[PDB]
RNA sequence: UUCUCUCAGUUCGGAUUGCAGGCUGCAACUCGCCUGCAUGAAGCCGGAAUCGCUAGUAAUCGCGGAUCAGCACGCCGCGGUG
């Protein structure tokens, strides 16, 4: 429900309704369609329920679910709680990278 | 009412307002507008077109109960007087006649200061 | 300019159907120098018109000029301090000019799928003295003839 | 030149952030350039006002080198479509 996570769109083709979960790019896609051997065919998501259950068990071997967030939250945790210069920058809104702020921080302030 | 088919504007323009007023062929009004009564404010009074809208206005009225003869009588030394006609007759009115009425004194009162500007 | 009046800009007329309106008329169409692709679009909007209830892509583009091209427009001016418009005469290179500059705008802002199903349709529209190059004529008339009362004696 | 996609904040847009690398250099935290996977912001043609340009010009597309281990959306030139 509906191949992964929750809630693969309708009426477009796999290679692209796999994107909608998080930790699925475009290349990603690519690689696990092909793993098994789908094709898109033509414009619509007419699978079988072997297609689907095909293309449902290779995506439990990545991270493709709110079990990256997890990580990524915890990284950054990580990161405020030692020093730590990246983490000083993440607690303020200011960029983090080197960015010479005299407009580079209306993505990063608002 | 009173199905008239008669009658003669006046019209009174000067340098920042304008009026035209339809009365029939004695005394007595009919229809009247003017500029300010059509929303305008300001230096836009003495414009041409606002005379043709407020011609406008009179004429439509005064066609509501029945006119076709009309004369005009123009006062009112400023600019817009021959739009008022233009507007008077191509939207239905029948100008037959025009004539020149501005008061001229044979030297009798005494005008206010020059504006030193 | 100052010194006085100058040339016309002399037109290479197209070698398929040999006619210099459909050369300016692909010249409007280019953008940014792109010519080929302007060229493509024309021609698939005149097999567009031909092939579904069609005579002659020069005929009925003609006659939609001539729907569309205008014959009193104003211009307004000043004077001391207060200005006004007034209409006057039209020479004919400017009315071909507002012409297919009419019709491009209009069927650049149409909504459907392609700039041929745009172009093809919208002079199909025109040669009918239907759509809104024709209402932009009228809005023009209209103005003129008008507003001649400010311009009597202009 | 073919094959797709169908008017949507989208197979548009590529800011920001996580992880893993490469290169120069004794050394890239403050403070370099580049790569890959993941994330996917504002933005649907911009008021008052204001700028450049008269023909291979305007508009658009790339290439080279001065400076320089490395580092260009800047500068100087070149040509293509027009």
């Amino acid at each position: 429900a509906r191949i992964a996570g929750v809630d693969i769109p309708r009426d477009k083709r796999v290679v692209v309704s796999l994107t909608y979960i998080y930790g699925i790019g475009n290349t990603t896609a690519k690689k696990v369609l092909a793993n098994v051997g789908v094709s898109e065919d033509v414009r619509v998501r007419d699978l079988t329920n072997e297609q689907t259950d095909a293309i449902r068990a290779e995506i439990d071997k990545l991270k493709v679910e709110g079990d990256l967030r997890r990580e990524v939250n915890l990284n950054i945790k990580r990161l405020m709680e030692i020093g730590s210069y990246r983490g000083i920058r993440h607690r303020r809104g200011l960029p983090t990278r080197g960015q010479n702020t005299k407009n580079n921080a209306r993505t990063r302030k608002g | 009412k009173k199905n008239i088919e008669s009658g003669v504007a006046h019209i009174h323009s000067t340098f920042n307002n304008t009026i035209v007023m339809i009365t029939d062929t004695h005394g007595n009004a009919l229809a009247w507008s003017s500029a300010g009564s059509l929303g305008f404010k300001g230096s836009k009074k003495s414009t041409p077109f606002a005379a043709q809208m407020a011609a406008e206005a009179a004429t439509k009225v005064a066609m509501e109960h029945g006119l076709k003869t009309v004369d005009v009588t123009v006062k009112g030394p400023g600019s817009g007087r021959e739009a008022a006609i233009r507007s008077l007759q191509a939207t239905g009115l029948e100008v037959t006649a025009i004539r020149d009425v501005t008061p001229v004194p044979h030297n009798g009162c005494r005008p206010p200061k020059r504006r030193r500007v | 300019p100052r010194k006085g009046p100058v040339a016309k800009r002399d037109v290479l007329p197209d070698p398929i159907y040999n006619s210099k309106l459909v050369t300016r008329l692909i010249n409007r169409v280019m953008v940014d120098g792109k010519r080929g692709i302007a060229a493509n679009i024309i021609y698939n909007s005149f097999d567009i018109i031909k092939e579904s209830t069609g005579n002659d892509p020069l005929e009925v583009f003609e006659q939609a000029m001539k729907n569309v091209m205008p014959v009193l427009e104003v211009k307004a001016r000043r004077v001391g301090g207060s200005n006004y418009q007034v209409p006057v005469e039209v020479r004919p290179e400017r009315r071909t000019t507002l012409g297919l500059r009419w019709v491009v705008n209009y069927a650049r802002l149409r909504g459907e799928h392609t700039m041929e199903e745009r172009l093809a349709k919208e002079i199909m529209d025109a040669a009918n003295n239907t759509g809104a190059s024709v209402k932009k004529r009228e809005d023009t008339h209209k103005m003129a003839d008008a507003n001649r009362a400010f311009a009597h004696y202009r």
